[PDB]
């Protein structure tokens, strides 16, 4: 009841799970060489070809 | 038209840009776009032109 620090392997996984989420959803906002990081502007701006 | 070394320059804002009438009209050699397709331009709004 006292010591909070007590569970530390379940703590750790959660946030090892937590953490690979949120660089998988942010690596959605790169360039990767491309003029835009939005795919919807590149559509309604740009020509197919 | 001034020089190429004093090359005229001019800002436009607040307005409304009608670029089929520039499109259409053969009287231009050469009407070259890079970053967005010319028929897609009266889809658009911009600023600071």
């Amino acid at each position: 009841s006292s010591t909070a620090s007590a569970l530390g392997k379940l703590q750790d996984v959660v946030n090892q799970n937590a953490q690979a989420l949120n660089t998988l959803v942010k690596q959605l906002s790169s360039n990767f060489g491309a003029i835009s990081s939005v795919l919807n502007d590149i559509l309604s701006r740009l020509d197919p070809p | 038209f001034a020089s190429v070394y004093a090359w005229n320059r001019k800002r436009i804002s607040n307005c409304v840009a009608d670029y089929s009438v520039l499109y259409n009209s053969a009287s231009f050699s050469t009407f070259k776009c890079y970053g967005v397709s010319p028929t897609k331009l009266n889809d658009l709004c911009f600023t600071n032109v």
